[PDB]
């Protein structure tokens, strides 16, 4: 269930 | 209060990880009516991404749990009801952003770059709604997302270079929308690959102020393609 | 069958990192007037820890940003005001927990182990209050923390085994209170060492059910002593 | 801040 990258990205 | 104080405050909230506050400050700034500066635009985007992001994670977790407890029943209804509550928070958040977008942000955008940014943003927030939409309302939301994206896409090809971060970011998200929202991996891969290839073809249009973001994004496109072409 | 549901919902909330929900659920459980189980009280503990722990992290960040602002009095000022906003939330959270303890938890604690747990907790929440206490009120608040921690200590020395996790955890936090609040590193160190040594002396008192936790907390005590000793 | 003194309960990482 790996979700591909989108921008902006969530803060670590 | 003063717009300048609200921006400093937003910056403060960000550092303190109080995203609800950040978003409040930035929404207020936007509500003053003057066109946002590049910095204010990105702070707004940051605040809302995190705020809506919290709920998106929560929804995923609970959805996950609700599907795994299938057969348990009493718990399932517990999860269903909670998931629903989270969904409502989410829509409210999304409805706030979209309203900002239609009444203040997209109308006041006087340069192609910000117009594209905001239209992408519109595509993104409708995308988030499509994810938790009632079956009856879903199609309408998906078209509304696609439309916003489309429009931004057109403007970008015409007014921006293929290496522009915002053009690249749009392509990244638009393609994800095709993969994840329309279940059309062909168009998602096509859109991404093309965009990456065009950025690669005009590598000489990289700017001093933005070559780092461009290549990071190029690489994000690659990550998605690889992920999808395996 | 609401109480079971609330506990189910609290766990769901915890998994979804929605701590405000979790604590609200647990507060309702408490307010029903029946003595909490070990699971219930620990859920409550964690929920409120996360809720108050966010404001503490935030307070730290802003305080430090506010103090590293050598100039820019308008920035600094704004930081101060924001800090005060955060402090108020924290006091409210603290006061909520304290009130539960005073009204429901401590009064109905029928075994020493529960009594110690809740008294420790009272000490902790008063300690948090002391960290953001206004000069004129600080002494009383500090005293209330110390009094609570002291009562629990006395009870634990008398009714419980030196390897009991709750007894060990109390020593851990009480020692930290001395170090951090009363600025007494020597007492902080003395209390911690005494507790570790006593546990070690009665290592045969470890139980099937608690031996992982006892040892884990003993390591924590050592961690603090090593950091303070060096 | 450096290494901070531990207290219980601890925050979820
Ligand atoms: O954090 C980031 C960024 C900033 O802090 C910032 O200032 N960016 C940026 C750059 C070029 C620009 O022309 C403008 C502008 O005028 O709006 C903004 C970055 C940015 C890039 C894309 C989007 N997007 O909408 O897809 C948003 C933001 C960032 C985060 C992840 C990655 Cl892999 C790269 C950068
Ligand atoms: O997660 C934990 C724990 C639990 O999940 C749980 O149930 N604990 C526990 C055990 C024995 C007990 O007698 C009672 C009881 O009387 O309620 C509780 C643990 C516990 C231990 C100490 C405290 N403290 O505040 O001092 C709090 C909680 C845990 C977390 C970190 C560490 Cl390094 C060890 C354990
Ligand atoms: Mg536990």
């Amino acid at each position: 269930t790996i979700v591909p990258a989108t921008l902006p990205q969530l803060t670590p | 209060m003063d717009k300048n104080e609200l921006v400093q405050k937003a910056k403060l909230a960000e550092q303190a990880e109080r995203y609800d506050d950040m978003a409040a400050c930035m929404k207020s700034v936007t509500e003053q009516g003057a066109e946002l500066s590049n910095e204010e635009r990105n702070l707004l985007s940051v605040a809302y991404k995190n705020v809506v992001g919290a709920r998106r994670s929560s929804w995923r977790v609970v959805s996950s749990i609700e599907q795994k407890t299938e057969g348990a029943e009493k718990k399932q209804q517990m999860a269903r009801e909670y998931r629903e509550k989270i969904e409502t928070e989410l829509r409210d958040i999304c409805n706030d952003v979209l309203s900002l977008l239609e009444k203040f942000l997209i109308p006041n955008a006087s340069q192609a770059e910000s117009k594209v940014f905001y239209l992408k943003m519109k595509g993104d927030y409708y995308r988030y709604l499509a994810e938790v939409a009632a079956g009856d309302d879903k199609k309408g939301i998906v078209d509304q997302s696609q439309q916003a994206y489309q429009e931004a896409f057109e403007i970008s090809k015409k007014e921006m270079q293929p290496t522009h971060p915002i053009r690249l970011g749009l392509a990244l998200n638009f393609s994800v929308f095709y993969y994840e929202i329309l279940n059309s991996p062909e168009k998602a891969c096509s859109l991404a690959k093309t965009a990456f290839d065009e950025a690669i073809a005009e590598l000489d249009t990289l700017s001093e102020e933005s070559y780092k973001d461009s290549t990071l994004i190029m690489q994000l496109l690659r990550d998605n393609l690889t992920l999808w072409t395996s």
